[PDB]
């Protein structure tokens, strides 16, 4: 249940790079 | 036949059910305030929670919900600003009284949302007929404290307040909002203070007044301090200090006003020390000295060490124009006390920097000998909003108390100093404004 | 010698500007200057001997500033 | 909230909006009658104008206990809301159970019904690990630091593209 | 026991706060 | 716990464990003990670090709670998702986000000559294609000025640059006319102030359209990261799951001495309790002092 502690900054302003959809529902249609 | 805590059950189990839809929350929250239930929290969070979870929303049950947070005096922001979707959603099919107290209430929190603020401003002053000043007082209260410096509601309130005679605590919650907001408009403040002579039937709103009226420094009033005298047993500790605090900065003269206020505000810290806010702490050093009243031992020595406190906090997260201009100031304060050449003006400037009594750090302290001039920069967030921009009350309050240090404490605002060509004539303003503080430097 | 200062100089920044530039030179040298002017120094100044150059601007000093903290935060 | 607040006895809802709680306010220009019903006990009190005044006096200011942060639970109750995307179809999978006996085990080709037993072994799987709900709080710490360090700007934790380019395009079109 | 307090709850957990804090005491004194 | 510095800016913050360190420092102060001056050294680059490295231990706990408002629709869970962030902003010692960005563009091209620098120079800070159809404007004044169009303000390549720079800003969505207004400033109190209600409808479009990016991104990462774990057995997932909760715990154990490692197991040890009592109250919550 436990991240790892991480001390970074972000110094560059990114969109924040939306992932693409997974076929999982339609693989479990299929 | 009459039971409270069987009925807090009741309740309990009526908000613990899974499907409670938004009209039962409402009136669970209107009934728990109505019983007046601070001593239970969770029965609280469970109707908030229920709040949050409700999706269907008419006028009536988030009026009352709201109504209900707000007289409760239960704070949760997320759950608070989560609402103000069903009022933006609600907004066109609401009452003037409904839509006053959603936009009390959503303002009083602090939700920063500004669709919801710009168009219920827009409908209170479309429709300015429909709103009795009350309601005017309400909204103004909300925008205000939502985050929008509007000046419009705010002319349009001052029209109704000048035309229409109102009550005192409307007159009251009306001066906290333009405190806040920093306008100071004499047409509109005298128009309220005239309304607090008919016997004031609370005491928070008169110590509402005395704050605001301490934050915008017009004068106190005198049919304020005393309902404020005889009645200081029904505001909490950081009720009082506000009302000692702009009682003390508006120039008040009574003292047993002070005993009255610092009766109750003194055993608290002695009950509990860290249970006040380092700004109410603060708050209380400037009452505490300005106005010379007295208080316990441990408690003086306590704000004492609190005032600096919250001033060099208060310095450590500095705006960041207000830093430029304390660096413009103390290049003209190097240039002024001579100093012809870069080297020795930042020499000068970084000389300036000495510490204060209290532990705290003072920006531009000059002395000579035992004589000492502090030189304050008053940016913009500390002057009023119209174009005379008048300073406000609190950086009288500092210069008031760093004065019972041994300081001559000169007022350099941002709206003159900025306006001169370049740094000669900038020196020269620094040097006259020192000169008609302390003339002996 | 040749100073590049960010701003034209004042007489006590050439006088102690002077006084810190003969530290470089280890003899009773004698330093003329060429002194020129760089807006992206942001203040000190560049020192240029023709054989030797000593960079004491604060762009030089920030940007090193900036190379010791950010290796200094991953060897922690 | 703030430290003054202005309501109390004024403008109050004159009844309850369900029916699950009844409640009633007999309010004069000074004092209120409020008898608020709820089932079996009903209580009844005289509320003053100076009671709903003094009760914002002191702040609840309630706040949640979570089991590893606010953020977390927030991440956590998506990740569990997308399971339950998930369950719902596998919610809707045809009973192969009702297939299992010998009459249809005789009929079939043989590579169909080691298919059809697959097929069924497949869905055990899934089903399997659909419903391992105690996965999802150590799912949840995967997108947590990268979210959060994304929050650790130097310029601002809300900063965006639009408001940097809103800023952009007042720097550039100021005078340089 | 149990019943902790209620401000010991409010804490957010895994948070960093003193990882910044360590190389905050690691750095800013090594960089003075 | 407290370093003096550390507890000024704690003051401001509504967070527990800061709360409660500034809460403890008082009620020590309230026994008698002395203030201790504040350091009035540590130059603008070591006043700066300690600034950013200060604000962070503020913004980082108070990053944890705020709930994401994944999977809501509406506008009022991202706005006040967005409200809470700009509250911690505020809390943690920085401006509103449009003066912050607006500083990192004066810090960081107070030193540039012409506008193609000021492009190479913010090119962190805007997004690339605002850049580009920047770039691409800059290069079309720059083949008929015939000259590199320095950042002076009334040059002919700098004005004709500006007055296209507007007509692509106007392109993307943002209202240049609003917010230059607004950052410019107006004399009558009735006109600046009709106009800065236009720069804030401007406004909380887009930090709301920034909060909901970041919500869609977390959305997607989240869908993406259960649908690669909802395909593997479970057997997969518990002995991957445990074998990283004993890696990170054997990194918390093997660094001793350490505060954020304490912390850490104190961390561990209280979520052991929130388990517990739940265990023993489950229809209930947590058993919370009262």
């Amino acid at each position: 249940y436990l991240a790892p502690l991480r001390s970074d900054f972000t110094e560059e302003i990114t969109a924040p790079k939306v992932a693409s959809a997974s076929n999982l529902v339609n693989e479990w249609n299929n | 036949e009459n039971d409270v805590p069987a009925i807090l059950k009741e309740i309990d189990s009526l908000v613990s059910r899974e499907a409670v839809s938004a009209k039962e929350v409402s009136d669970a929250a209107v009934a728990l305030t109505y019983l007046q239930v601070k001593a239970n929290r969770r029965l609280w969070g469970k109707v908030l929670e229920k709040a949050g979870a409700a999706q269907d929303y008419d006028a009536a049950s988030l009026t009352n919900l709201l109504w209900a947070i707000n007289t409760g005096g239960v704070e949760h922001f997320k759950t608070v600003a989560e609402l103000a979707g069903p009022a933006v959603s609600l907004l066109p099919s609401l009452s003037p009284v409904q839509l006053s107290i959603v936009v009390e209430a959503l303002g009083g929190a602090g939700v920063k949302n500004y669709e919801l603020y710009n168009k219920a401003s827009a409908v209170v002053v479309s429709k300015i007929g429909e709103f009795k000043p009350a309601e005017i007082a309400r909204v103004l209260y909300g925008v205000a404290f939502g985050g929008v410096n509007d000046v419009a509601l705010a002319k349009a309130a001052g029209k109704v307040f000048a035309s229409t005679e109102v009550d005192s605590r409307t007159a009251a919650q009306a001066l906290y909002a333009l405190a806040k907001l920093g306008r100071a408009d004499k047409a509109t403040v005298d128009a309220l203070l005239k309304s607090f002579k008919k016997g004031t039937e609370s005491a928070s709103d008169a110590a509402a007044a005395s704050f605001a009226l301490g934050s915008l420094s017009f004068k106190a009033e005198k049919a304020i301090v005393d309902a404020l005298k005889a009645s200081a047993g029904d505001l909490a500790p950081a009720q009082a200090v506000e009302a000692a605090y702009g009682l003390a900065l508006s120039g008040a003269t009574d003292a047993e006003a002070f005993k009255a206020l610092f009766g109750v505000v003194a055993p608290a810290i002695e009950k509990a020390p860290d249970a006040l806010e380092v700004s109410s702490l603060a708050q209380l050093h400037v009452a505490s000295t300005i106005s010379g009243a007295k208080l316990p031992a441990a408690v003086g020595s306590f704000v004492a060490k609190a005032f600096g406190l919250a001033a060099d906090a208060a310095r450590l997260k500095r705006s960041s124009a207000e830093s430029a201009l304390v660096a413009d100031v103390a290049a003209a304060t190097a240039v002024a006390f001579g100093a012809q050449y870069r080297p020795e003006v930042a020499s000068a400037v970084a000389s300036y920097v000495k510490t204060a009594p209290d532990g705290s750090v003072l920006d531009i302290a000059i002395t000579k000998g035992d004589a000492k001039v502090l030189v304050q920069a008053v940016p913009s967030s500390l002057l009023t909003s119209t174009t005379p921009a008048k300073p406000l009350g609190h950086v009288a309050a500092y210069s008031k108390v760093r004065e019972a240090q041994g300081y001559a404490v000169a007022v350099v605002p941002a709206n003159e100093f900025e306006a001169l060509p370049d740094q000669k004539a900038k020196a020269q303003y620094v040097l006259a404004a020192i000169k008609k503080v302390a003339p002996s430097f | 010698c040749t100073v590049i200062t960010a701003e034209p100089l004042d007489k006590l920044e050439r006088v102690e500007l002077t006084k810190k530039a003969e530290k470089f030179v280890d003899a009773g040298f004698k330093l003329v200057m060429q002194e020129k002017i760089d807006k992206k120094l942001l203040g000190g100044f560049v020192i240029e001997f023709s054989d030797r150059r000593v960079d004491m601007s604060t762009a030089k000093k920030v940007e090193e500033f900036n190379n010791f903290v950010n290796k200094l935060v991953l060897s922690i | 909230l703030t430290t003054f607040t202005f309501s109390g006895l004024q403008d109050a809802p004159v009844a309850a909006l369900s029916g699950s709680i009844k409640l009633n306010v007999a309010a004069k220009a000074g004092k209120a009658e409020v008898t608020v019903a709820a089932g079996a006990a009903k209580a009844a009190t005289q509320v003053s104008a100076a009671a709903l005044r003094k009760l914002s006096g002191s702040k609840i200011s309630l706040a949640e206990v979570a089991r590893i942060s606010v953020l977390h639970s927030s991440i956590q109750n998506y990740l569990l809301s997308l399971s339950n995307e998930r369950y719902q179809l596998l919610s809707q999978w045809p009973d192969f159970t009702t297939m299992y006996g010998k009459d249809f085990y005789y009929r079939a080709h043989p590579e169909d019904l080691k298919k059809f037993y697959d097929a069924a072994d497949e869905y055990y799987k899934l089903y399997e690990t659909v419903t391992e709900f105690d996965s999802l709080s150590a799912l949840a710490s995967q997108v947590v630091p990268n979210y959060a360090a994304r929050r650790r700007s130097t310029v601002h934790p809300a900063i965006g593209s639009t408001v940097a380019d809103g800023a952009f395009t007042n720097f550039l079109l100021s005078k340089q | 026991a149990d019943a902790k307090a209620l401000d010991e709850l409010r804490k957010p957990k895994f948070s960093s706060k003193y990882l910044i804090q360590h190389v905050s005491q690691k750095l800013i004194p090594a960089v003075k | 716990a407290v370093s003096k510095k550390e507890v000024l800016y704690f003051l401001s913050s509504k967070d527990a464990e800061s709360s409660t360190a500034v809460k403890s420092y008082l009620k020590s102060l309230y026994a008698g003990a002395q203030v201790e001056a504040t350091e009035t050294d540590a130059s603008e680059l070591i006043a700066q670090l300690e600034k950013k490295y200060l604000s962070a231990q503020v913004v980082e706990p108070g990053v944890h709670n705020i709930a994401l408002p994944l999977g809501e629709s509406g506008s009022a869970p991202v706005k006040r998702y967005a409200a809470e962030l700009f509250n911690l902003g505020a809390q943690a010692g920085f401006e509103c986000p449009f003066i912050e960005v607006s500083k990192k563009f004066g810090q960081e091209t107070a030193t540039s000559e012409t506008v193609k620098d000021v492009l190479n120079k913010t090119k962190s800070y805007v997004s690339a294609d605002y850049n580009a159809a920047l770039n691409e404007v800059l290069s079309s004044v720059e083949a008929e000025i015939n000259g590199p169009v320095l950042f002076d303000g009334k040059t002919e390549g700098f004005k004709k640059f500006a007055a296209k720079a507007k007509a692509v800003a106007v392109s993307r969505g943002l209202p240049a006319d609003t917010i230059l207004a607004y950052c410019a400033g107006s004399a009558n109190e009735d006109a600046a102030d009709k106009v800065s209600k236009e720069f804030f409808t401007w406004f909380e479009s887009a930090y709301t359209a920034d909060a909901a990016a970041e919500v869609k991104a977390i959305e997607a990462e989240a869908a993406s990261i259960l649908d690669r774990h909802l395909a593997k057995p479970v057997a997969q997932i518990r002995k991957e799951q445990a074998s990283a909760y004993a890696s990170l715990l054997k990194r918390a154990e093997t660094a001793k001495g350490a505060k954020w490692a304490e912390k850490y197991l104190e961390d561990v040890k209280a979520v052991q309790w929130f388990d517990a009592s739940v265990a023993e109250a489950p229809a209930s919550g947590p058993k919370v002092a009262a």
